[PDB]
RNA sequence: AAUAAAUAGUCAAUUAAAGCAAUACGUGGUGAAGUGAAACAUCUCAGUAGCCACAGGAAAAGAAAACGAAUGUGAUUCCGUGUGUAGUGGCGAGCGAAAGCGGAACAGGCCAAACUUAUCAUUAGAUAGGGGUUGUAGGGCUUGCAAUGUGGACUUGAAAA
RNA sequence: CCUGAGUAGCUCGGAAAACGUUAUUUUGAGUGAAUCUGCCCAGACCAUUGGGUAAGCCUAAAUACUAAUUAGUGACCGAUA
RNA sequence: UGUCAGAGCACAUUAAUGUGUGAUGGCGUGCGUUUUGAAGUAUGAGCCGGCGAGUUAUGAUAGCAAGCGUUAGUUAACCAGGAGAUGGGGAGCUGUAGCGAAAGCGAGUUUUAAAAGAGCGUUUGUUUGUUAUUAUAGACCCGAAACGGGUUGAGCUAGUC
RNA sequence: AGGGGUGAAAUUCCAAUCGAAAUCCGUGAUAGCUGGUUCUCGUCGAAAUAGCUUUAAGGCUAGCGUGAGAUCACAAAUAAG
RNA sequence: UUCUCGCAGUCAGACAGUGGGGGAUAAGCUUCAUUGUCAAGAGGGGAAGAGCCCAGAUCAUUAAAUAAGGUCCCCAAAAUA
RNA sequence: UUGUGGUAGACGAGCGUUGUAUUGGAGUUGAAGUCAAAGCGUGAGCAUUGGUGGAUCCAAUACAAGUGAGAAUGCCGGCA
RNA sequence: GGACUGUUUAACUAAAACACAACUCUAUGCCAAACCGUAAGGUGAUGUAUAUGGGGUGACACCUGCCCAGUGCUGGAAGGUUAAAGAAGGAGGUUAGCGCAAGCGAAGCUUUUAACUGAAGCCCCAGUGAACGGCGGCCGUAACUAUAACGGUCCUAAGGUAGCGAAAUUCCUAGUCGGGUAAAUUCCGUCCCGCUUGAAUGGUGUAACCAUCUCUUGACUGUCUCGGCUAUAGACUCGGUGAAAUCCAGGUACGGGUGAAGACACCCGUUAGGCGCAACGGGACGGAAAGACCCCGUGAAGCUUUACUGUAGCUUAAUAUUG
RNA sequence: CUACCCUUGGUUGUGUGCUGUUCUAAUUGGUAACUGUUAUCCAGUUUCAAGACAGUGUUAGGUGGGCAGUUUGACUGGGGCGGUCGCCUCCUAAAAGGUAACGGAGGCGUACAAAGGUACCUUCAGUACGGUUGGAAAUCGUAUGUAGAGUGUAAUGGUGUAAGGGUGCUUGACUGUGAGACAUACAGGUCGAACAGGUGAGAAAUCAGGUCAUAGUGAUCCGGUGGUCCAGUAUGGAAUGG
């Protein structure tokens, strides 16, 4: 089995599993989202469970 | 879509901190308002920027 | 022969080539499409099938104008790992090494040019020999010492297993 | 004194390499160098450092395969196999 | 078109409230498929016998079990050995420290002026055997109209000579 | 002589076949579509819903099933206030 | 019926009562909310009926009491006023 | 004591076929096959006797599968 | 309707379809245009504008009207835009060097940009219809009514001319009228608001011809009123050989109802001794063909175009052969 | 008088191409002749006709269904045609929330440097009476009137000392964050206490992370711009990335 290089380069993994991921719209468009908005896109977050295991197979 | 979109940057370190809102049909004038700025951790003139 | 010479052409003698197959391996030229991407054109399929040419008992490759970042390795080939890693992709489907390390085997040789010899209406810029084969540069030019060996990818024979 | 020239580079279209063309390799058209204080390379490029000697040739072994000859084997088949 | 009761008839056994037939009474619209719903005026099979559809290779995850264990665990290629178990082979792979895009720091780290706050961490291993699922291969079996590449056909027929 | 031929032209004819022969090969093409998928017993036992989908005969996640483990009460059910 | 992990199937529903939309207070119509059955459930009543009523089949018994429904005969079971 | 209708589906426990490895056993005084019968099991299934048959087969524990046919307008053979 | 004789879908369409003699347009000066191939080579043609290729119409007779706006084709002065390519220069990277730093900075190479030059084509200007094609409305108006010769106005490139017309064309429409008949959605002639006829995708006539279409009529007859008879070969019986599709197992009634909504099989009734033979087709949603109609599939194939992306061919320029 | 820099013209001179001639030796010929050769091809030698043209190779424009590979959506009381496809408000929606139909009505793809923030002051529309232009209705005074007024907007909800109107000062229409919740398949969305920095209003308490609230919006990839305490393929830069 082959690791998709589009599920790596945009998931990465931590200490017990966790897949790391980046919030999306942040990259256009900016004066039509709130400051607020901006700032809690920011930081990055992880899969939730319905996708968990979707993700662990694909890596 | 329209674009009603405008810039503040700061008149010190010369960077962009603020993405605001102007008409320019109806106020002509460019913006000279005052905000904080990160870099100079104080309140400093803010300049519309092209 | 045209056309003087000379070539084209014609004839004779000698030496090789033709072809086949092993429903298998090698090299080179040419080279798709079904399919996948849940459509499709980039892409994939795939340099696969097929067509053709040339072999051989294997073929191909091969002795650094190299790897590559170090007080480094020192032809080519094949196996494991490095790894599904670095990367490359309408960054989509997918594709995917080169270093390094551990192993199988191991082998390095030879021409051109210089310089020189002999001969060609020697206009040689040509033929046949000696000299040379490189990188911590080599060789030639002139001048000496030490050498008569070790080893080959090597011919004929004889003997033995 | 000699060390391989329409050659290495460069431009225009392609390709090989994992790479969808790009440092390296190759070429259909055009142009075109230098000679150990020389030339090429270390992913655009320049300088320092270092590595290597292109444009000539040959090369056993490990590697690939079994139509065939001899011996033999099979938790392979036993006349719809 | 059978089943539960049931006379009469004829026999005698894997000795068993026995076996063969069944006047008569009660009840009773097949089997698979696909459908909300089939006795089906939907579908598939005339009958019998044989054959006929979840596999293999390489990896990932999870359950169960065994070996070895806290500076652990385990070898791949290859060599010897019976086409062996196995011995040599530690190349490597997983775990042992994490965080960050990265230089980097380190039981801390990223963000930030911040040490505040927040995110991630401040521990529970590995190699095999078996089972289940999954990825690449044709991947449970049968079925297209098709597409591309090569060859064979003008003895029928159409044209021309 | 077949992404070709021939056609006083009808999509005619090209070996009882022609909107583009016959045969072999890629090939076991692909089919979200039909049909079929072979021994037994025991425990439990659904859904035909929501969102997205060039999606509507398909797919993913959630909802409902099953196996293992944890949570004992503060969790979840049945009645009264 | 909450949390974690492994494996699913399901995305064509139907009818009856109740409250409505579309239709015409038509449809065994269509689209919703809710209570039930069938789907995936035999038995008894409805003469015969997937969805209505009574209920939930572990096997055997030629035992007894009952639910819906019924007691002239078919067909088990009644009499008084 | 509470239970035991059941499709899709999940889980658990078993039967049967062929062969191999270890043990033991039967067989021309008759093995497999094959037919019949009034047997034993909760189920796959398993025996006993007799006829035919003429040389291999059985039991236990493990292991490996081309391992289970009623349907595919399924293929082949035979017969209605 | 086609001029004719002919040709055509082997195996459902022989015709009004195709072809044909004839007309016209267009290209072609010969190594001709066109065509097969990749090219050689070849057809055209051992021909030469009275010749060859292609488009359209289809004897013969009379005619063929208007529009060059759009498209196509041909030609054109200059002018504007435009590729490759060449090219004056410009901007960076590096560092010899200058400078306390900072910074500046020669040549060499190297990355990139570039004025300007640069054909055809396009924009633009004319011609061209037997080239692709197109060829209208509204309002008022004459001394009975009716109608409008006539006048006004909008738009277009120009608004359909002749001829023919309820047509193989007419929706309304079985249009009105006349003829044919006792009676005529068909037929013949005529009328014209021709929704939407019309002049080389030709218009109108036309003698002869047609296994063509359509209507009336004489003779003629079993086509019919209306059915009947005869003879053979079958069918039927006997002797011999001996299939076929179909088929879950069958011992296979009718009426009303029910049910997946049209029952041999269910519920309630009625009828019916067992089994053949000859008949005829009511049913078994009878048999043969995994519906050709309809829909679905991110199915296939053929064809079309100003759908997209490409490409053979044709044409233009730079460069090499190239003075 | 001696020098440098602009507009324009002539001159001997070189450097480039641009159209225009002439020439032949490259090259071409399906002109003719001879020879190989008993030979229509081919080759050689001429002759004639062209001639640096043409043809051919490479590169680049134009035309090009002649040819090829494909695309040409879904919902739908069957299809085609018509209509719709995202977000917001009300009803259907059965007094929690949620709930469909090609059911019934409407809007949005914004606006405001003030219509934001703060401090202070202040409170309808309409109607009655009285008054030049002036009129049914402009403005004034008094009274009445409990929202029919305003709140930028389509509706709903809210709000009459408010969230409506006016004035003064300002830019919190801030930076780094964020415990806890709502709603959700995911992706996303919504509210938010509180902390640190530095501000605005106000005497202060307090308020300000855009507006009375709900529509005013589009993922990823790709490339561009500004900043930057990161990387820079031997080293220093640069290129190129983060
Ligand atoms: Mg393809
Ligand atoms: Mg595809
Ligand atoms: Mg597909
Ligand atoms: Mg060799
Ligand atoms: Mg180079
Ligand atoms: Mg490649
Ligand atoms: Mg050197
Ligand atoms: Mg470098
Ligand atoms: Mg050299
Ligand atoms: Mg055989
Ligand atoms: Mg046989
Ligand atoms: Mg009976
Ligand atoms: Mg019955
Ligand atoms: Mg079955
Ligand atoms: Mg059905
Ligand atoms: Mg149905
Ligand atoms: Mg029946
Ligand atoms: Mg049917
Ligand atoms: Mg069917
Ligand atoms: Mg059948
Ligand atoms: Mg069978
Ligand atoms: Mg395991
Ligand atoms: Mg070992
Ligand atoms: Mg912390
Ligand atoms: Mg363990
Ligand atoms: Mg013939
Ligand atoms: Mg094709
Ligand atoms: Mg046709
Ligand atoms: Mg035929
Ligand atoms: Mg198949
Ligand atoms: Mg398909
Ligand atoms: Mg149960
Ligand atoms: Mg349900
Ligand atoms: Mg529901
Ligand atoms: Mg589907
Ligand atoms: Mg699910
Ligand atoms: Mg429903
Ligand atoms: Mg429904
Ligand atoms: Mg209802
Ligand atoms: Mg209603
Ligand atoms: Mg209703
Ligand atoms: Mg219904
Ligand atoms: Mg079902
Ligand atoms: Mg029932
Ligand atoms: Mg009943
Ligand atoms: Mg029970
Ligand atoms: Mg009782
Ligand atoms: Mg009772
Ligand atoms: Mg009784
Ligand atoms: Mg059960
Ligand atoms: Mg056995
Ligand atoms: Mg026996
Ligand atoms: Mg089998
Ligand atoms: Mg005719
Ligand atoms: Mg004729
Ligand atoms: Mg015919
Ligand atoms: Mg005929
Ligand atoms: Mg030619
Ligand atoms: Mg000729
Ligand atoms: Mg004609
Ligand atoms: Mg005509
Ligand atoms: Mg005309
Ligand atoms: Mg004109
Ligand atoms: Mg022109
Ligand atoms: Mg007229
Ligand atoms: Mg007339
Ligand atoms: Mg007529
Ligand atoms: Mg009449
Ligand atoms: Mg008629
Ligand atoms: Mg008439
Ligand atoms: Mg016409
Ligand atoms: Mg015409
Ligand atoms: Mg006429
Ligand atoms: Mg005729
Ligand atoms: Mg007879
Ligand atoms: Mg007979
Ligand atoms: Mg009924
Ligand atoms: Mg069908
Ligand atoms: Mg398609
Ligand atoms: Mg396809
Ligand atoms: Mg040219
Ligand atoms: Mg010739
Ligand atoms: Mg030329
Ligand atoms: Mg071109
Ligand atoms: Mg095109
Ligand atoms: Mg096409
Ligand atoms: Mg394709
Ligand atoms: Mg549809
Ligand atoms: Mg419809
Ligand atoms: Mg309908
Ligand atoms: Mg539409
Ligand atoms: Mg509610
Ligand atoms: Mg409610
Ligand atoms: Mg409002
Ligand atoms: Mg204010
Ligand atoms: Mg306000
Ligand atoms: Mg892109
Ligand atoms: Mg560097
Ligand atoms: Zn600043």
């Amino acid at each position: 089995m082959k690791v998709k290089s589009a599920a790596k380069k945009r998931f990465k993994l931590t200490k017990s599993g966790q897949i790391k991921r980046k919030h999306a719209y942040t990259s256009h468009l900016a004066p039509h989202k709130t400051t607020k908005q901006k700032r809690h896109l920011r930081k990055q977050g992880t899969v939730s469970a319905s996708d968990f295991k979707r993700i662990g197979n694909l890596i | 879509a329209v674009k009603r979109s405008t810039r503040l940057g700061c008149n010190d370190c010369r960077e962009i901190n603020y993405l605001t809102f102007k008409n320019v049909k109806k106020n002509p004038e460019k913006l000279a308002l005052n905000k904080f700025c990160s870099r100079c951790r104080k309140v400093v003139v803010h300049k519309e920027v092209k």
